[PDB]
């Protein structure tokens, strides 16, 4: 998926937000990577995406 | 005279009421009530205190 970046911190387990409540729950248990890469290039849009 | 079978009696109160009273006790947590870590905190930190 693509978030903005202030909310990436809420990709981790244990985390609470808009995104860790209402998008994306990684679970307590969780095992395995986050991986995040700053796309401007590509998500990002002069008059707004 | 009856000091040997009182000395048993209060022994084990006093055991029955160190007991009891290490629930109060917060061993290094916020507070020793579950309710109180489980509601002033989140459930990652409220699984370490």
């Amino acid at each position: 998926f693509v978030i903005r970046g202030d909310e990436v911190r809420q990709i981790a387990p244990g985390q609470t937000g808009n995104i860790a409540d209402y998008n994306y729950k990684l679970p307590d248990d969780f095992t395995g990577c986050v991986i995040a890469w700053n796309s401007n290039n590509l998500d990002s849009k002069v008059g707004g995406n | 005279a009856l000091g040997k079978l009182q000395d048993v009696v209060n022994q084990n109160a006093q055991a029955l009421n160190t007991l009891v009273k290490q629930l109060s006790s917060n061993f290094g947590a916020i507070s020793s009530v579950l309710n109180d870590i489980l509601s002033r905190l989140d459930p990652p930190e409220a699984e370490v205190q």
